[PDB]
């Protein structure tokens, strides 16, 4: 195999270095994978990738001069499960029309970029479960209302950690099946509004580690199985076990919290069905278990629940 | 020299029944870490001096089945070393 | 499994002098073991390990200058211990491929 600019192997095309100033129009429409690496590429033009029905993966990474992604850039790619946008330091603008219908999207990664706002995902409408991984983008300060609806008919994993997020509006997760939400390492994030989890199913896993979040929402956590709040210092109270009905695991900051959990039982509704059969673990859905697993456990001497 | 078996289809101990096994990609893939070259650092708004290239053993295709009493599981039909989604901090 | 300390060669790029110098040092490379879960429960765990540094130290090195530019110092990380574990994103760029350790813009 071969091509003018881009190196090629097995319908996988890699356009590298500085001689690539724009996306070659002569790229085979039977391409499985496209990678743009170390290009002096100021813009990615409208409908640039439209019309590769064979295209599974798109990598755009380490482009210092890239400032914009035009409208309808990712559209008509029924076979695209993976988009990866990494290390574009001058990219501040992603056109709200860039992300079009992509029924097969599994993984959208935007990491280490200039972008000032979350990407617009309401036209993606994926049939697959989607991992949205948006990280190390310091200029992203706020999450609007309905920021994730229409990303997928299937449940969703949202990693928004290590950003500059200071602001989360009510109903930011509305119209969304949330498996998992990681907001950790947004250091300036002070408050979750009481309606964050309105019209959202889940989360089942929530990570607010290393944020200044003061308080957890009173509703929306009826499905929470796993809570990770490490070095979350001004989160002092917490909902009562009766409000976190599903919680099985918590890794927290203040040991007194863990003692609150160890001291309040829960668990009857007998339970069912069929785990029948015939230093850590592996697969087991029997509901075998134990008071919430909690840490830090107030191990080193000391009581719990105060005096 | 540590004998790490290549990523390949195998038999899930749970979920599997005689005559009706379910196949699951598992094995080993190549990964490495080295200092981030300067040319890359130019492109990062958040400096990372160490760069890590990895790949993970995942199903390149699969068929959805229901077994055991209602468990939706995938029955992996093929395997390759591809993008790691879940290896991070 | 097989993840081990291995000698490599890296490229220190001196941008003002239009050349790079090569240095031997020690980093991680090898094979780690992953599974791809068959039952996709949101409360998994889905965890994947990769071969990366368990411990590292920084070393400093003199980088020649050319006519009309002073020589300088460059400080780079060196691996002490390697293991199969999570890629730590505070310190590390966690990707599929980088430009490679010995990449140089001038050759
Ligand atoms: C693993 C390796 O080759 N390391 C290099 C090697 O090429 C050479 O022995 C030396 C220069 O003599 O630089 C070091
Ligand atoms: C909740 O989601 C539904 C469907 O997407 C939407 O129509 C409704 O307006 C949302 N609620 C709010 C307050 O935006
Ligand atoms: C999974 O597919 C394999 C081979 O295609 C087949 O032998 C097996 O019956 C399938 N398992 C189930 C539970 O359908
Ligand atoms: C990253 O390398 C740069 C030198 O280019 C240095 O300033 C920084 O301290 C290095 N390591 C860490 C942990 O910051
Ligand atoms: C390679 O590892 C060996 C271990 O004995 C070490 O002595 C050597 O310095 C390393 N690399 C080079 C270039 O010698």
């Amino acid at each position: 195999c071969h091509h003018r600019i881009c190196h090629c192997s097995n319908r996988v095309f890699l356009c590298q270095e500085s001689k690539v100033t724009e996306i070659p129009s002569d790229l085979p429409r039977n391409a499985i994978e496209l990678r743009f690496v170390l290009t002096k590429l100021r813009v990615i033009q409208k409908g640039a990738f439209s019309g590769f029905g064979d295209l599974e993966k798109i990598e755009i990474s380490q482009n210092d001069v890239l400032e914009v992604i035009e409208a309808d850039v990712f559209s008509n790619l029924p076979k695209l499960h993976e988009i990866r946008i990494e290390k574009a330091n001058n990219l501040l603008y992603i056109n709200p029309e860039a992300f079009q219908n992509l029924p097969n999207l599994q993984y959208l990664l935007i990491s280490n970029t200039g972008i000032k706002h979350l990407p617009d995902v309401h036209k993606i409408h994926s049939l697959q479960k989607v991992l949205l991984d948006i990280q190390d983008n310091i200029n992203i300060h706020t999450i609007e209302r309905n920021s994730f609806v229409g990303l997928s008919f299937e449940s969703v994993i949202l990693w928004l950690n290590k950003n500059g997020i200071q602001e989360i509006h009510n109903s930011a997760f509305n119209g969304t099946q949330l498996d998992e939400l990681n907001l950790s390492d947004n250091n300036n994030l002070e408050e979750l509004p009481n309606d964050v989890f309105h019209g959202a199913s889940g989360p089942v896993i929530l990570d607010i580690s290393r944020t200044r979040i003061h308080s957890l929402p009173s509703y929306g956590l009826e499905n929470l199985k796993k809570l990770r709040a490490r070095s979350t210092y001004n989160l002092k109270k917490l909902p009562t076990l009766e409000k976190l009905v599903a919680l099985m695991e918590a890794s927290l900051t203040y040991p007194s919290h863990c003692c609150a959990f160890a001291n309040w039982r829960r668990q009857i509704s007998e339970l069912h069905p069929i785990c029948n059969k015939s230093t850590e673990f592996d697969y087991d859905l029997c509901n075998e278990v134990v008071d919430v697993t909690c840490s830090p456990k107030p191990d080193a001497f000391n009581p719990c629940e105060d005096i | 020299v540590q004998d790490c078996p290549e990523c390949t289809l195998q038999e899930n101990p749970l979920f599997s029944q005689p005559g009706a096994p379910i196949l699951q990609c598992m094995g080993c893939c190549f990964s490495r870490a080295y200092p981030t070259p300067l040319r890359s650092k130019k492109t990062m708004l958040v400096q990372k001096n160490v760069t890590s290239e990895s790949t993970c053993c995942v199903a390149k295709s699969y068929n959805r089945v229901t077994v055991m009493g209602g468990f939706k599981v995938e029955n992996h039909t093929a395997c390759h070393c591809s993008t790691c989604y879940y290896h991070k901090s | 499994n097989s993840c081990e300390l291995t000698n490599i060669t890296i490229a220190i790029e001196k941008e003002e002098c239009r050349f790079c110098i090569s240095i031997n040092t020690t980093w991680c490379a090898g094979y780690c073991y992953t599974r791809d879960l068959v039952y996709k429960d949101p409360a998994r765990p889905k965890i994947q390990k990769t071969c990366t540094f368990k411990e590292l130290v920084y070393e400093t090195v003199r980088v020649p200058g050319c006519a009309h530019h002073a020589d300088s110092l460059y400080t780079y990380p060196v691996a002490t211990q390697c293991h199969c574990g999570k890629c730590d994103s505070d310190s590390t760029d966690c990707t599929v491929r980088g430009l490679g350790p010995s990449y140089c813009s001038f050759g």
